[PDB]
């Protein structure tokens, strides 16, 4: 993936 | 980038232990999202837990909770899995995969060519090769019976004969073994023209068959 | 949470658009939406094709587009080719635990190809050790439905054969089956007439290929 959410 | 490593079989109910290799840049990276993944032949993709720069950011599959973990070794740029209480459910491709954790950092991931892991009491043994003699076109191959554990390779004629060669997926017998048939078909009048010898490639057992096939 | 998504026979040259449903909404209170799509094409590692519903990731060829909202969202193909043709993964990154949908694979339709058949006895090799394996060829068919049934001496058999099938041809895009029937030493030279009977919509009748032991 690029992009993850679950850090944030 | 990424590398797996594994130990090929683990006996059931024992432990599974994979390192996962990262080079071109350090593990402990903010940019990145490192995440183990696993894929039992045939089946989907199962994420199995990852991390976040160091030991007090891991998240598991709540399938796999109390039974995985995960754990980083900055010192040899690693990161590893242990699963204990292995069952044949287990026995699939592992990856190893790096996501940037925002666009801004790059837009491409990057996975590991994946390791096998097969979850079996079986011993490791190379292939009996038998031919399927022929007897518009024929058909004529090889039958590699009663190894352990995947993957064999087959080639014909050492790579020289591809078009019409069809190498089947494998089966596991109830002995524990796995058994697997190559063919090509050819034109009638091409029997007999050349030699037609089968390749087949065991890795586990670093083996090595070749059989001539013919009438 | 849960994301759903099976095969798709697809024209060549024509469109194909593949679905993901998520239980739950994947925006993020960032703004971003944590959805991707990946392809795996059959032997190889996964690639990302989509990240965050719409971006190509890099060096993706401008044929693959994504859209959606919430939790209806859709990979489009816009022409597909043999290239194409491997498993469809949604992955939706806006939690932990990180979620795959199920797949969805895209095979080449074509027209109707009946199959080759083929059967071979055991070889002698074998035979010294005491197995005997007969095998059945059934080369370059499609659809990929097919049925076969192997009678020993007339007799139907049951519970001893195992069958495999080939991912797609490439160039004809039809498959091709092998299946081994597996009998002991003993039982092999109890019978003579050994045959495989094979059932497929590009047969105007069932095919069967025979032997006779010795």
């Amino acid at each position: 993936a690029v992009g993850i959410g679950a850090v944030f | 980038q990424l590398q797996e490593s594994g130990p090929g079989v683990v006996k059931p109910s024992e432990t599974l232990s994979l390192t996962c290799a990262v080079s071109g840049g350090t593990i402990s990276s903010g940019s990145y999202y490192w995440s183990w993944i696993r894929q039992p032949p045939g089946k989907g993709l199962e994420w199995i837990g990852g991390i976040y720069i160091n030991n007090k950011s891991i998240n598991y599959n709540p399938s796999l909770r109390g039974r995985v973990t995960i754990s980083i070794d900055t010192s040899k740029n690693q990161f590893s899995l242990k699963l204990s209480a292995v069952t044949a459910a287990d026995t699939a491709v592992y990856y190893c995969r790096r996501d940037p954790i925002s666009s801004t950092i790059e837009e491409f991931d990057y996975w590991g060519q994946g390791v096998l892991v097969t979850v079996s009491s079986a011993s490791t043994k190379g292939p009996s090769v038998f031919p399927l003699a022929p007897s518009s076109t024929a058909a004529l191959g090889c039958l590699v019976k009663d190894y352990f554990p995947e993957p064999v390779t087959v080639s014909w004629n050492s790579g020289s004969l591809t078009s019409g060669v069809h190498t089947f997926p494998a089966v596991l017998q109830s002995s524990g073994l796995y058994s697997l048939s190559s063919v090509v078909t050819v034109p009638s009048s091409s029997l007999g023209t050349q030699t037609y010898v089968c390749n087949v490639n065991h890795k586990p057992s670093n083996t090595k068959v070749d059989k001539r096939v013919e009438i | 949470i849960v994301m759903t998504q099976l095969s798709l026979s697809v024209t060549p040259g024509e469109p194909a658009s593949i679905s993901c449903r998520s239980s739950q909404s994947l925006l993020h209170s960032n703004g971003h939406t944590y959805l991707h799509w990946y392809l795996q094409k059959p032997g190889h590692s996964p690639q990302l094709l989509i990240y965050e519903v719409s971006n190509r990731a890099s060096g993706v060829p401008d044929r693959f587009s994504g859209s959606g909202s919430g939790t209806d969202f859709t990979l489009k193909i816009s022409r597909v080719e043999a290239e194409d043709v491997g498993v469809y993964y949604c992955e939706q990154t806006l939690q932990t635990p990180l979620t795959f949908g199920g797949g969805t694979r895209v095979q080449i339709k074509r027209t109707v190809a009946a199959p080759s058949v083929f059967i071979f006895p055991p070889s002698e090799d074998q035979v010294k050790s005491g197995t005997v394996s007969v095998v059945c060829l059934l080369n370059n068919f499609y659809p990929r439905e097919a049925s076969v049934k192997w009678k020993v001496d007339g007799v139907l058999k049951t519970g001893n054969s195992q069958e495999s099938v080939t991912e797609q041809d490439s160039k004809d895009n039809t498959y091709s089956l092998s299946s081994t029937l597996t009998l002991s030493n003993t039982d092999y030279q109890s019978h003579n007439v050994y045959a495989c009977e094979v059932t497929h919509q590009g047969l105007s009748s069932p095919v069967t290929k025979s032997f006779n032991r010795g």
